[PDB]
């Protein structure tokens, strides 16, 4: 049977990686927030089941923002006016 | 034309042909127009006890007028004559799982039956 | 160069990444028509049409049956007030509305009082809220459509939708509201609002521009003429070749922003208090247009005494904002704001992707401009002087 | 700002004064980190080092002084 | 599984690689509204809206202040068809048509006759082409508009629109073509072949779905009454949120379509000509709908008798194509086919993309399964025995 | 707003201020309204040989507005009084390439230039 | 100065390269098939300015081909029936 | 079905029966290939056997026999 905690551990550490490589501010900044928040809110579910819709969710996700993260540095653009001070 | 039960009787087809309508045993049932899309001509082979032991078809339809008729090809096999009278378009429908605007396929192969036997029993008064 | 900060999502959102990602494989593989029955590019198509479908139902509480997709939300408030008063013409002529209505309402009814129609265009209260007693008096005999909007899209001011519903449902008149700037951002409940027609604008929620949707009820059956004629599609209320990969993308942003609600909400909450609150105690004469009790917090119009919104905009030259805007403004008249107040407004929008420090940054900035172009004002210059410009004879 | 940036990185990712950001300490047992905290707390002195701590270096870094000496072997 | 291959291109077409490329930016960071003038994400996205408008002018020979963007071809028809009659109601009633129009032209003009115009559906030969000397006598004091289509959507035959517009201009009566099949394929210019309005549809040429645009010429004028209200974008034409991701791929189409029309063409043809003769010579009663000395080889209907049609979409079980299709026939009926046989068509779609190798599997699945069909068909069997089909009493 | 030059004149203002009212060789010309969204002061001083020999202005109104004023607060001095008189709304909104909707802007400008002047000219009859 | 036939003919097989990984069947045989046609077609141009600009557009070409190349890998799907037999 | 699958592919590439294929003879010289038609043919050599020819090693592929000789050398 797979760990559900080291699962949740290797996918918190793979999606934050992955999602400080988004090229365009807003959507960098909001899926590291968004995922750290998510996390969080979900540490203290105890339901084998609800533990495993929601490690599916986050495995979903992470697909989502690899891909989505490509295409933005295969259409990147400048960077943002706070981006340099 | 998707559901699989339908498509089932064209991949793999089962009893197509024609019987001899000269034949003082076969009943043969030819409904719809061609100008409905839709025309079916099923024969039955009736053995000397009543119990009808063969069958064929030829459809000129949508795939599911082909599976509708084909469908009541193969039930009016091993059945008598009266017990055939019986099988309802609402069978058929059922069996292949036919949505509403297809309902009038298995209407018409009902029609086929009903047709077939009718031939059939005209044949027998002498 | 760099470029500036979107601080302007009531005129548009970005995609979310989780949006563009449902949409793609539509745009690349599975190009079928949704119309085409006979072959699986078409059944993947309607499959995917109709998983969309099930998605914006279900943020609404509404049956899949009961929408109805659309290029905008435009186009469904042409629809829900033009299809409805066409359709009941033959007993009923009378429309109502609020004189702080989005364009496409507005204009739809000036078009329908040029067809015969007679439309009463209530006034609102100082907050920007309508007065629900003056609503319940201006129902006719032959009254057929009532439309008052969710959230407003210049001052953010919410109507009291569930309560209209009540009243519009105990004299069986129908209730349409244009929901573009509420939908996935405050919770709708077609039931418990009593809600009879819904416009939908698939790009103020963070999905593809050129789709939306329109709710219809279905029980009690709503009647409504449809609009665009041809072949049928969309249970003949809105012919044409339903765009599956803006549909896929509409109902993705919905799901999403059924599951972000309560978290952005919480979160835009807290930026909005920060802008208005930091902006407030740094600058004298600021006021907020509309009363912050019935306010969606992400949509923040206030006006800045004795400076003209336009050169505010062109100061801030590295944050893209609005003046006067429709997502001297007329809802600005509305709620009875001075005309020069008027003419001294900035809508400042907070949404899903908004950072603490893009508000703190253009907070910093509009403090700074605000004093800069105040000291180039010749009224600024006159108060401090002393002079009362309510005395001036100008021109 | 010698290398005990490395204290200030755990100072501020664990919200704990630098006075109690002792070279002894655990990050869990001492200073009442969680796991997530800690997954973010490898990643910040991946960030502040230019340095890469894969899983079988990241599971021994527990104490602040581990953290130190792992920073200090790699430039 | 493995995918079956496209040869329905009329009823849309992928996108090219080219297009989504030219879209993706404006789904990713230029996000803006072009109607936002305050701001660098409005200003970019209104560049991109202008330039997408000038690609589109170029393909058809027109200035872009005639272009305006739309949903689709079925909204520009409506547009056309409802916008002119409406303007002109004062002096003119009448419109003509034709029977083999798309359906939204044709429930367009059945909306009107409902308003108490009238309209002539002027009949084709059984070549599909209209007679020129007919739609001249056909032409009243009040007619106001003359609509017909370039290229049909389910035979591919091509109207004679310069001789159309010769007599329409000739008698100052407005013509519009619908040119959605036409687009990109064959060459339109609008002042050689004297076209007042166009509708063009993005999806019908390598383009996304959900765009469109119609072409309103402004010398001499054509006047046209708005149907969607709202806040008078697009010249007052359109009113809604221009959708700069799906008009820059419109635009993008129109490019390369103009680019690719001479190559694409001929190797259409080529293709074209393989497919039917290949068919032709290898079953007997097969029957090309449409005169083939007008008409554009990418869209083929053939009728093969004593086989019903979808059938044998059926055992094409690995092609995906269309019967009886608006992109029992209305349009196989105008042309005079007997009922059976417009049960018997098929639709086969050649376009940009297909492969040699594809015509040739397609040309193969089709021989074998009509065969395999005209095996079971009780009609094959009937005429096999030498009997006229045409003797029997049917039902 | 958008425009180069016309930005130029609130990134990099000049003239801003204010002269003194009560000085017989100061004319101040006060043009617009606030209910309008454009309000131009403009002030001018003039020397004894009748020389604009300063000039100040504070508006009210959007970027093409300030950039108008502040234009002509520019062109005004060192031309004489009959001069200033000659400026035009058209040379100020070709300088500035001023779309039609914002040409208002350099006709409020110009009104501004001659009730200056006519404010001063008014203070030398005596 | 740059020679026009080196551009042409490594982008000629840069383009045949990059066109070939298309996983999708109609794009892949096109883009083949029209960079061949298209380079052939203008083999005989003689003026450098023209020669330029369709070097200039093949460039451009290149790049689109790489970007859709690339999304057609992470949004792909499965064959079609003749790419069996 | 030797290697001489080389020489099936070069006429094939250059419309060149197999008779005319000669060991000795020049793709362009002798068989009338331009450089497209060379560029194209290359990559026919990669694609059957599975090998990749850079750019240098190309320019020296310019007869059937050292098509053939370059196969043999690369497995
Ligand atoms: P550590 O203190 O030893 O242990 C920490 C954990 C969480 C492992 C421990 O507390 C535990 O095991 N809790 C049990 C419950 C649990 O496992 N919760 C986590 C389930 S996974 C989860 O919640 C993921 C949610 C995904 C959010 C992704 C947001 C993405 C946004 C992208 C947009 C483009
Ligand atoms: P070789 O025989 O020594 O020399 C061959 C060449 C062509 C180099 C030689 O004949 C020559 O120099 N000719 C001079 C003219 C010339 O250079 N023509 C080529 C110019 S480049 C060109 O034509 C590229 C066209 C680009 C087509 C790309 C299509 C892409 C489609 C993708 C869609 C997704
Ligand atoms: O993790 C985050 O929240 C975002 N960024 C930092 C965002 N930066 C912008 C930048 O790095 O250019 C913040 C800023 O400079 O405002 C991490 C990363 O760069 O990988
Ligand atoms: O170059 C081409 O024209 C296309 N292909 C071959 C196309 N194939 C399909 C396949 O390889 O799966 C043709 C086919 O099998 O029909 C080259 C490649 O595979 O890289
Ligand atoms: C944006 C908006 C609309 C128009 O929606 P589109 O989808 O752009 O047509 C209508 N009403 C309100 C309140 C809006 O904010
Ligand atoms: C497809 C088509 C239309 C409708 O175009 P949409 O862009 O799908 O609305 C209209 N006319 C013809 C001839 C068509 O083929």
């Amino acid at each position: 049977a797979a760990s559900s905690r080291a699962q949740v551990l290797a996918l918190y550490r793979a999606m934050l990686r992955e999602s400080k490589r988004f090229s365009a501010y807003n959507y960098r900044t909001y899926a590291v927030r968004r995922i750290r928040d998510a996390f969080r809110e979900n540490k203290n579910v105890k339901d084998p089941v609800e533990i495993q819709t929601l490690v599916n969710k986050a495995k979903r996700d992470l697909g989502v923002i690899r891909r989505q993260v490509h295409i933005g540095q295969l259409y990147s653009t400048d960077k943002l006016i706070i981006e340099n001070r | 034309a998707y559901h699989k039960k339908v498509v089932d009787h064209y991949e793999n087809p089962r009893n197509v042909g024609s019987l001899d309508k000269t034949s003082k045993n076969v009943g043969t049932g030819l409904v719809g127009a061609p100008a409905c899309g839709d025309v079916m001509k099923l024969q039955i082979q009736v053995d000397e006890k009543g119990k009808i032991v063969d069958a064929r078809f030829k459809t000129f339809g949508c795939g599911s007028a082909i599976a509708s008729s084909s469908l009541a090809t193969e039930w009016v096999k091993g059945k008598t004559v009266e017990e055939a009278l019986t099988i309802k378009n609402t069978d058929i429908a059922k069996e292949l799982c036919l949505p509403p605007v297809k309902l009038h396929c298995s209407i018409l192969a009902e029609d086929a039956i009903k047709a077939a036997l009718a031939d059939y029993k005209l044949k027998q008064e002498p | 160069s760099l470029r500036p900060l979107y601080m302007d999502v009531q005129a548009t959102t970005p995609l979310d990444p989780r949006v563009l990602d449902a949409m793609l494989p539509y745009l690349i593989n599975y190009y079928g028509n949704p119309h085409s029955r006979t072959h699986a590019y078409g059944w993947e198509s309607e499959a995917a049409m109709e998983r969309a479908r099930q998605q914006v139902a279900s943020l609404i509480g509404a049956d899949p049956r009961e929408i109805i997709f659309t290029s905008g939300a435009t186009e469904s408030n042409n629809i829900a007030i033009k299809g409805v008063a066409r359709f009941y013409r033959s007993r009923k002529k009378h429309l109502i509305t609020t004189q702080t209505e989005h364009k496409c309402v507005l204009d739809s009814c000036r078009s329908l009082e040029a067809e015969g129609f007679q439309v009463t265009y209530l006034p609102v209260q100082k907050s920007g809220i309508i007065d629900l007693k003056e609503l319940e008096a201006a129902i006719q005999p032959d009254t057929s459509l009532v439309s008052v909007m969710t959230v407003n899209n210049e001052i953010g001011v919410k109507q009291p939708i569930a309560e209209i519903g009540r009243i519009c449902s105990s004299r069986k008149v129908y209730f349409h509201t244009d929901a573009a700037q509420a939908v996935g951002k405050i919770p709708l409940d077609v039931n418990d609002m009593k809600i009879d027609l819904m416009s939908i604008s698939g790009h103020k929620i963070y999905g593809p521009k050129g789709v939306g949707a329109i709710y219809i009820r279905r029980r009690p059956r709503v009647r409504v003429e449809a609009l665009q004629s041809g072949g049928g599609q969309e249970r003949g209320m809105r012919s044409g070749t339903v765009p599956t990969p803006l549909v896929v993308g509409l109902g993705a942003a919905c799901e999403v922003a059924q599951q972000e609600m309560e978290y952005d909400h919480k979160r835009i909450s807290k930026l909005s208090e920060r802008l208005i609150q930091n902006i407030m105690k740094s600058l004298p004469d600021v006021v907020m247009n509309g009363d912050p009790k019935h306010h969606y917090p992400g949509c923040i119009n206030l006006s800045f005494a004795y400076v003209e919104g336009e050169s505010l905009l062109m100061a801030l030259k590295d944050v893209a904002l609005s003046s006067g805007s429709a997502c001297p403004s007329y809802v600005l008249r509305a709620i009875g704001t001075d005309e020069d107040l008027a003419h001294s407004s900035i809508r400042f929008g907070i949404g899903r992707f908004t950072t603490e420090e893009e508000v703190d940054y253009t907070v910093e900035k509009c403090i700074q401009h605000v004093k800069r172009l105040r000291e180039m004002s010749p009224l600024w210059e006159m108060v401090q002087d002393g002079i009362d410009l309510k005395s001036i004879k100008w021109t | 700002t010698i290398e005990e940036r490395v204290k200030k990185i755990i100072g501020e990712q664990l919200g704990v004064k630098q006075e109690e950001v002792t070279n002894n300490a655990s990050f869990v047992e001492d200073l009442g980190a969680d796991s997530l905290d800690t997954v973010e707390l490898v990643m910040a002195l991946e960030e502040e080092f230019d340095t890469e701590i894969p899983d079988e270096e990241a599971e021994k870094i527990t104490t602040v002084q581990a953290a130190i000496d792992y920073i200090n072997g790699h430039q």
